[PDB]
């Protein structure tokens, strides 16, 4: 089987500057008819892959002119003229000349933009969830960059650790920012045994840590 | 326009069987070769199977050969992938793809070369030993604060993936952030879908999150009101 | 009536070279004026018969063989030729009597992404005898290990696809070929000019 290696596996790039992706084939991709069946795919999160380029250099319909393809034999390169916000995602090169059709490892094209401070929101557990016996306190970090950020949960000024899980959305195609959701999970008794619940956010775009807090049973 | 709609995904125990369907439209179905491609969670693409346009020639990957059988009904314009003797490694999102090449009556699969024209939306199949469980949807309600306020929904304790969350039946798209699911210690998934909206819209505009969990055939609409 | 040359030449689909079609022409008058005086033919080569004198002759039967190959293989449709088409797909006898007609069909038999309906036999143990039609799909054994009908190392599928693309060079573009064989037997003649 023809194995293909992509370089790099992760490709950080700033907005407006070119980006390059290299795909190398273990076997020559040229065919008897002088045709080279190498394709380039772009996959956005949660979406089906779309073919950017077919046969090394020919772009598919609907593909912007920023994308260009080059190479021959075993070595190929995908060029982005000026990376836009929508270009974020994973890019794959595929071998079509010989069965089985093989894929590269895939390169993660992430973009870096102006530093943006997160908008911090806190959500007390709903009464319905309390009726179920559990309590989930949610802290939201909306539309920030860079991705490096720290969230600390404090219950009556006691720092909690190990009962919280955080998740980060993929880089937004609209504004190149990230969002973070941290959830503190407690039992019904533990939630009703305390009063003050606070979320402390540390980020580069914040001159000082930002704390959003609420008191149980107060609105 | 060419459209490929996929169906048949869900949860199945190891060793079980299920059949996936790919309804294609917008082109001469019998004229093009069709394929099934799989993508494991956090993995790259991997071709799984393919048929010629007429349906006489079939190809399977080494991972799936003998286990899966691929078929096609040209009259129905539907592509089928019957998966038997399923194992944990088969858990992946399955796509059906139409090739740009011209195949069919007097063509052979494994003799073609090219690329996929179009891809379906993709359907997820999970192979594991666990029962399906419907999600619990809880409101995240905005508070008296600040020009921009945030609200959302907590979709907790569901299995297996995926769940789809929309806001106001698709009328609310700007500012919506549905976070990737996290696997809890209980073996169930939990995610939150939030939206940032102007504070002036709280009191005039009603916000409802629509949560759909296909593996349990459950659909929950939850209205979020500032308490 | 009039011999149906239009059915063979102006046909929407042609056959693969390994499965070349044959039409039997008998009990009709064949006017070749349209054929040899048409400028839509890239190749019109006759052997043992002059094209102009064709209308002044009579033959027992005529065989119109039709298939599709690439441009570089058109020359293999000739007596005494060698090559993959001549050896494994379509062989003309050394004493061939008739005409070979070929014209470019890139507009008809080619599509972006490759047309894989047209196939040719790539492997065969022995050469084809003249006017032999081999449509076997048995796995070719290139080694000493029996294949037993499963592909693998030294066990290859005998057929390959042309994969015609309009961007291909003229040497790899599809050409439709019609071979007119005029057979002469000790029997009453049913085809005349
Ligand atoms: C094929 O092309 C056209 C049909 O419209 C006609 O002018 C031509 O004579 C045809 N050739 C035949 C009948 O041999």
């Amino acid at each position: 089987d023809i194995v293909m290696t992509q370089s790099p596996l992760s490709l950080p790039v700033t907005l407006g500057q070119p980006a390059s992706i290299s795909c190398r084939s273990s076997q020559s991709l040229v065919y008897s008819d002088g045709n080279t069946f190498l394709n380039w795919f772009q996959q956005r999160p949660g979406q089906s892959p779309r073919r950017l380029i077919y046969q090394v250099s020919n772009r598919d319909s609907g593909v912007p002119d920023r994308f260009s393809g080059s190479g021959s034999g075993t070595d190929f390169t995908l060029k982005i003229s000026r990376v836009e916000a929508e270009d974020v995602g994973v890019y794959y090169c595929m071998q079509g000349t010989h069965w089985p059709r093989t894929f590269g490892q895939g390169t993660k094209l992430e973009i870096k933009r102006t530093v943006a401070a997160p908008s911090v929101f806190i959500f007390p557990p709903s009464d319905e969830q309390l009726k179920s016996g559990t309590a989930s306190v949610v802290c939201l970090l909306n539309n920030f960059y860079p991705r490096e950020a720290k969230v600390q949960w404090k219950v009556d000024n006691a720092l909690q650790s190990g009962n919280s899980q955080e998740s980060v959305t993929e880089q937004d195609s609209k504004d190149s920012t990230y969002s973070l959701s941290s959830t503190l999970t407690l039992s019904k008794a533990d939630y009703e045994k305390h009063k003050v619940y606070a979320c402390e956010v540390t980020h580069q775009g914040l001159s000082s840590p930002v704390t959003k807090s609420f008191n149980r049973g107060e609105c | 326009q060419v459209q490929l709609l996929e169906s048949g995904g869900g949860l199945v125990q190891p060793g079980g069987s299920l059949r996936l369907s790919c309804a294609a439209s917008g082109f001469t179905f019998s004229s093009y070769a069709m394929s099934w491609v799989r993508q494991a969670p956090g993995k790259g693409l991997e071709w799984a199977s393919a048929i010629s346009g007429s349906g006489g020639s079939t190809y399977y990957a080494d991972s799936v050969e003998g286990r899966f059988t691929i078929s096609r009904d040209n009259s129905k314009n539907t592509l089928y992938l019957q998966m038997n003797s399923l194992r944990a490694e088969d858990t992946a999102v399955y796509y059906c793809a139409k090739d740009t090449g011209y195949c069919g009556d007097d063509c052979y699969i494994k003799l073609i070369r090219g690329g996929p024209d179009y891809w379906g939306q993709g359907t997820l199949v999970t192979v594991s030993s666990a029962s399906t469980k419907g999600p619990s949807v809880f409101p995240l309600a905005p508070s008296s604060k600040s020009g921009t306020a945030a609200l959302g929904c907590l979709v907790k304790d569901y299995f297996p993936e995926p769940v789809t969350v929309s806001w106001n039946s698709g009328a609310l798209t700007s500012g919506v952030h549905t976070f990737p699911a996290v696997l809890q210690s209980s073996g169930l998934y939990s995610l939150s879908s939030v939206v940032t909206v102007p504070s002036s819209s709280l009191g005039t505009q009603t916000y409802i999150c629509n949560v759909n969990h296909k593996p349990s055939n459950t659909k929950v609409d939850k209205r979020v009101e500032p308490k | 009536n009039l011999c149906p040359f239009g059915e063979v030449f102006n046909a929407t689909r042609f056959a693969s070279v390994y499965a070349w079609n044959r039409k039997r022409i008998s009990n009709c008058v064949a006017d070749y004026s349209v054929l040899y005086n048409s400028a839509s033919f890239s190749t019109f080569k006759c052997y043992g018969v002059s094209p102009t004198k064709l209308n002044d002759l009579c033959f027992t039967n005529v065989y119109a063989d039709s298939f599709v190959i690439r441009g570089d293989e058109v020359r293999q449709i000739a007596p005494g030729q060698t090559g993959k088409i001549a050896d494994y797909n379509y062989k003309l006898p050394d004493d061939f009597t008739g005409c070979v007609i070929a014209w470019n069909s890139n507009n008809l038999d080619s599509k972006v992404g490759g047309n894989y309906n047209y196939l040719y036999r790539l492997f065969r143990k022995s050469n084809l005898k003249p006017f032999e039609r081999d449509i076997s799909t048995e796995i070719y054994q290139a080694g000493s290990t029996p294949c037993n009908g499963v592909e693998g190392f030294n066990c290859y599928f005998p057929l390959q696809s042309y994969g015609f693309q309009p961007t291909n060079g003229v040497g790899y573009q599809p050409y439709r070929v019609v071979v007119l064989s005029f057979e002469l037997l000790h029997a009453p003649a049913t085809v005349c000019g």
